[PDB]
């Protein structure tokens, strides 16, 4: 009985059909989600146990909402291009929360969850409009580059404890099925009991390229503008620049610039200049220098030459992540039992909004401020 | 040139599956899966009318952003809406959504009445059915709706399956 058809002439809805492609999967979400409501008749008769009344209970969820101001802000912690980091509580409840600020637009590029031992959980994710804001698991004891400022480490099984659990610390990236492929002393946190976690990437961007043409006390020349432009290569392994190749090789590479840095303190190719790395980061070989301060142990020492040879297949196997724990200059341990051990250094800390092991200072400075409600749906529940 | 009128919201075949979503869940807080379900339909109505925004059986009406941003503060008011770990609700919400799953309807089947001619042009036009039937087929579900408030949008209503 009925008839006609088609008008569409109007500037009105130029785009609101969004809501009829939108609301169609926020309708196929609504369906499968109300059928991940059936993971209940689960239906143990398995036991012979109560009775007792009803031993189900669930509130269950919610999908809630939120704000920034809903946070009271403890204090500031660190800071980068795409944002800036702090330490802060929810305003609510109150708790130990990381807090990362971020950039969305304007930040360029426009997969995997979480977990692990060794890495720092990301508990989730907001946006206002322009920043990206974030909560991770506070980690007390500040980052390790913060830890060879105070004591540009003497180490030995101090060190041979940071590194173990930074090679296992990679090994789970690995096994992921990832690199890091950041390998930071402020990458890297240290937790309550003194052991790691080190967040990720994250993935927070920047590289070198191509290349640039130009034409105690006194040891403290450390800790250079701490850097607030970054990043040098103080890892860098230079299979990254010139060009692609790599995996892992990188990453344990990058590890012989921290073995260093721990026990006579500093980049090898410390390059008091952002690009004297590339330079003798690229180069090496010839440029990488063992000084006169002449303690090492030969088992040390070997491993930095290990570490610091290529990101080299053909005859041998690097072919790492093991044959690196087979190394001599581990004497133990367990590669178990290192996860609980007393850490050579775990934090005394008064009490739990201690900064103390975070410098503080200022500087202000994050070039974007013109200057001048949020969602949770997921799937899995935490802890 | 210049004159206008009224009505006509006719007829029917729409969108797809069937039922069953409204259901409360095994076990759940009620208090909890009212908040839930309303506090989907308050958005997905307001996207809607956010289609039919502005071009002005009804009042004179073109008010509807004193009528639904009243909802829009309402669901942002936290002390109905609980958020917090297991922070329970008064349930005298009843009187609260016995009023607002239908103060949504006003709106609706007032689009239905006159503005739902321009909905079937935009071809959205089998969407707004099949939301509505579950709006509805909610609020017959669980008498959140009173009776005698249905009548303008009662033809659509008649339809083949909803609920
Ligand atoms: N949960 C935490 N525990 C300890 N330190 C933290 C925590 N969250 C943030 N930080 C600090 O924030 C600093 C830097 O944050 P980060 O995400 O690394 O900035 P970035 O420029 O994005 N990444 P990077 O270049 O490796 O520093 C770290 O070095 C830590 O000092």
């Amino acid at each position: 009985k009925a008839a006609a058809v088609k008008l569409k002439i109007e500037n009105f809805y130029q785009s609101s059909v969004k809501y009829a492609i939108e609301r169609n999967e926020r309708r196929v979400e609504l369906e499968t989600e109300l059928t991940s409501h059936n993971w209940s008749e689960e239906r143990k008769s398995r036991q012979l146990s109560s009775l007792g009344k009803k031993e189900s209970q669930f509130l269950r969820l919610r999908r809630t909402r939120l704000s920034l101001e809903d946070f009271h802000t403890v204090k500031v912690i660190g800071k980068g291009a795409f944002g800036e980091v702090r330490l802060v509580q929810k305003k609510d409840t109150g708790k130990i929360y990381a807090m990362k600020t971020l950039l969305k637009s304007e930040m360029y590029k426009k997969l995997a969850g979480s977990d692990s031992p060794w890495v720092v959980s990301l508990y989730y994710s907001f946006q206002d409009a322009q920043y990206l804001y974030l909560i991770m698991e506070f980690l007390p004891g500040g980052d390790l580059m913060t830890m060879l400022i105070r004591w540009q480490l003497f180490t030995e099984d101090v060190t041979r404890f940071y590194m173990a659990e930074c090679i296992l610390a990679i090994e789970t990236i690995h096994k992921l099925g990832f690199i890091h492929r950041a390998i930071k002393p402020d990458n890297i946190l240290i937790d309550i009991r003194g052991h790691i976690k080190l967040s990720d990437f994250g993935l927070s961007t920047g590289f070198h390229k191509t290349h640039d043409s130009n034409y105690q006390t006194w040891r403290k020349s450390r800790r250079l503008m701490a850097y607030s432009t970054v990043g040098t290569p103080d890892y860098i392994a230079p299979e990254i620049f010139l060009y692609q190749g790599y995996g892992q090789e990188c990453d344990w590479w990058s590890l012989g610039a921290i073995m260093y840095e721990c026990l006579i303190g500093w980049p090898p190719f410390c390059s008091e200049t952002p690009q004297e790395t590339y330079r003798k980061i690229m180069n090496f070989e010839q440029t990488l220098q063992f000084p006169d301060d002449i303690h090492i142990s030969y088992e040390a020492e070997d491993l930095i030459r290990r570490l610091l040879t290529h990101a080299d297949q053909r005859l041998g196997r690097h072919g790492g992540a093991d044959e690196i724990k087979s190394h001599p200059f581990f004497r133990g341990v367990d590669w178990n039992t290192i996860r609980q051990v007393e850490a050579p250094y775990i934090p005394k800390l008064s009490s739990i909004t201690d900064t103390r092991f975070f410098p503080t200072d200022e500087l202000e400075n994050v070039p974007d401020s013109p200057a001048m409600f949020i969602g949770y749906e997921y799937s899995r529940f935490d802890y | 040139i210049m004159f206008l009128s009224e009505p006509f919201v006719r007829t029917a075949l729409v969108k797809g599956s069937f039922k069953t979503i409204v259901q409360l869940p095994k076990y759940v807080d009620l208090g909890e899966w009212i908040a839930l379900n309303v506090f989907e339909f308050f958005t997905n109505l307001n996207q809607f009318y956010g289609v039919v925004a502005e071009y002005v059986s009804l009042p004179a009406s073109q008010y509807i952003d004193l009528a639904l941003t009243w909802i829009n503060n309402k669901v942002n008011d936290k002390n109905l809406f609980p958020t917090k770990n297991g922070l329970p609700f008064p349930q005298q919400f009843s009187r609260d959504v016995q009023r607002i799953m239908v103060q949504m309807f006003r709106i609706f089947a007032h689009i239905y009445h006159h503005h739902f001619d321009k909905i079937v042009h935009l071809s959205l036009e089998a969407h707004w059915n099949s939301f509505f039937s579950h709006f509805i087929s909610f609020a017959k579900e669980f008498k959140i709706i009173d009776r005698k408030e249905m009548a303008p949008l009662l033809p659509l209503i008649e339809s083949f399956e909803k609920q």
